DNA sequence: GCATCCGTGAATCGAGGGTG
DNA sequence: GTGTCAGTAGCTGTCACGGATGC
RNA sequence: CACCCUCGA
């Protein structure tokens, strides 16, 4: 759905191929450990802040 | 044997890193200075470490105890320190 | 072997007044 | 002595430049 | 004295 939005632009698109992680469970996480590092990562803790 | 000396180790460095950078925000919010909040911090979990009492019973909240430890050693500072 | 990012620096003197 | 969730403010509205730092 | 403000050539 993200190609479906962005598609008509090749920075978007390649956004997402040069992408690391994927994963709607994943970059959550990734989030989380770079905004509140040092804590453990729980799927709803990051999802609550 | 030694694998309990070392357990001991491998029991405080287990909390650590569940409660010390959130025990750490506590004492922030309170004293408006990470630098304190930095020493409380050490001093609330070095006491942890010598009140066993309390994290054996990993069911029960041990984060709950940390924070009362803390927000007294800040007043007991804030006592007529002005 | 090279782009990124860190650290350095950025006019002179002078008056009064407030707070921590 | 302490014991159920218990969790910053503030902020980027400067810039030119050289060279160690780092991918 | 630490910062802060306003101002003068």
């Amino acid at each position: 759905q993200i190609v479906e939005r962005f598609g008509f632009s090749e920075i978007m698109r390649s956004t997402l191929e040069k992408d690391n992680t994927v994963g709607t469970d994943e970059a959550l996480l990734d989030i989380y450990r770079k905004l509140r590092p040092g804590e453990p990562p729980t799927k709803e803790s990051a999802q609550t802040l | 044997v030694s694998g309990a000396a070392a357990a001991e180790a491998a029991l405080m460095r287990a909390l650590y890193d569940e409660h010390a950078a959130v025990l750490w925000r506590y004492a922030l919010r309170l004293t408006g200075d990470a630098a304190q909040a930095e020493d409380v911090v050490q001093e609330t979990l070095l006491r942890a470490w010598q009140h066993p009492e309390v994290i054996g019973d990993t069911a029960r909240p041990a984060r709950a105890w940390l924070f009362t430890v803390a927000r007294n050693m800040i007043i007991d500072e804030r006592r007529s320190a002005r």
